[PDB]
């Protein structure tokens, strides 16, 4: 039974569905902490989101350390070659900046709330990378990818 | 009463299906049948579009509801706001510049991306049927 | 006397703002469909 449990939970599809259930929960808790009040000290629902961001930061550090090339700057550049890793790191430093500003008193709490409110936009946009695997949503995600360049060239005219 | 109002509401939601049921007959018309099958394929296409439309749209809506009105108490009216207000936000409007970036991205990705993606999707499904 | 330069501006605005650029945009996003 333990071998069956260990074989189930180490499967990649089981890991993917567990991870997207944890996102859905993360999006739920982030919606709660941007709609409900926010005081001098965070609630349980905000400490959970802070722990979410900190454990991903630790996971991205483990992605930095545990990769194929041996040089530190080389593996950092290899990990930063993907655009989604760049935007994930940008969101991690954005959330830590917003949390540090939020931990201070007013009017920095409003700035931290604004940084949270601009981070939830990226944490909803990040789901397009998962949608990229759906046989019917993946073409639409790549269509958004081409239409971004097309609208960027249209925007000048 | 008040069960008569519930029966009237059930009649009023049944008349919708009893008008929609005519599409099965229209399915035999040499010119209406292709349109009925086009509705049939476009239902699945719009169902798959609706997830991306929600991910794009209600995220901003949550962004607007958390930037503006910062003192909304915990209630179920918040969800009604975040999927009714941006549905009718056509007529709506030192460092107070983060909000116009939100409206700017809203105008960029809300209609001008997703709607044109929808005419593109429903144009590609024409010749295949 | 000569207050007619402004309706030419609104007229060209209606001509080139939506009725040109928006239809150019559905044309652009329609051509990019089959290529992907
Ligand atoms: C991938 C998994 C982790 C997603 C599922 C998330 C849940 C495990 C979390 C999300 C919301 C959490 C709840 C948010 C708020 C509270 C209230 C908290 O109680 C108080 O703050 C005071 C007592 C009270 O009035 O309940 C006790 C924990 C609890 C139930 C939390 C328990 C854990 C919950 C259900
Ligand atoms: C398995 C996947 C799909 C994730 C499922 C997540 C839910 C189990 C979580 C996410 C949001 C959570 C809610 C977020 C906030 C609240 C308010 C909280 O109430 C308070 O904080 C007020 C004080 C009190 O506890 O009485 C009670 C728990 C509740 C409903 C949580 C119940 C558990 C929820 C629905
Ligand atoms: C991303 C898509 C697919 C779903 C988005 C879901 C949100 C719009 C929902 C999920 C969790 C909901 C919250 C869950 C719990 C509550 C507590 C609820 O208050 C009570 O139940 C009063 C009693 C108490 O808990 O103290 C008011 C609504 C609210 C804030 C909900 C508001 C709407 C939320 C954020
Ligand atoms: C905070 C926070 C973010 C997050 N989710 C992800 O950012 C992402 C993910 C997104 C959707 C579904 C499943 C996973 N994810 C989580 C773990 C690290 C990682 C590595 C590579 C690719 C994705 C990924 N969960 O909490």
């Amino acid at each position: 039974l333990g071998r069956k449990i260990y074989e189930f939970y180490n499967a990649p599809i089981v890991k993917f569905w567990f991870y997207t259930l944890a996102y859905i929960g993360y999006l739920m808790l982030f919606n709660y902490i941007v709609l409900v009040k926010m005081e001098r000290w965070p609630s349980t629902q905000e400490w959970i989101v802070i722990s979410y961001i900190f454990t991903l930061g630790i996971e991205k550090m483990r992605e930095i350390l545990m990769s194929e090339p041996g040089k530190l700057l080389q593996k950092v550049k290899v990990w930063l070659q993907e655009y989604w890793n760049v935007t994930d790191l940008i969101a991690i430093l954005l959330f830590s900046v917003g949390m540090i500003l939020r931990l201070q008193d007013q009017p920095f709490r409003s700035d931290g709330r604004v940084i949270y409110c601009v981070n939830i936009i990226y944490w909803y946009i990040r789901l397009l990378d998962i949608f990229g695997v759906n046989k019917y949503l993946g073409p639409y995600v790549m269509m958004i990818g081409k239409m971004m360049i097309d609208m960027m060239y249209f925007v000048i005219i | 009463q008040p069960f008569r109002s519930d029966g009237r509401v059930i009649y009023c939601v049944n008349i919708i299906y009893w008008y929609i049921r005519l599409l099965d007959i229209f399915g035999v018309n040499k010119y209406l049948g292709p349109y009925v099958m086009m509705i049939g394929k476009m239902m699945i296409d719009m169902m798959y579009f609706v997830i991306i439309m929600l991910v794009v749209l209600m995220s901003f809506g949550v962004a607007r509801q958390a930037i503006l009105f910062p003192n909304e108490e915990p209630s179920w009216k918040l969800a009604k706001n975040i999927f009714y207000m941006p549905y009718w936000m056509i007529y709506g409007e030192t460092g107070a510049w983060i909000v116009p970036a939100i409206m700017a991205c809203y105008l960029l990705v809300a209609n001008i991306l997703l709607v044109n993606l929808l005419i593109a999707v429903f144009n590609n499904t024409f010749f295949e049927v």
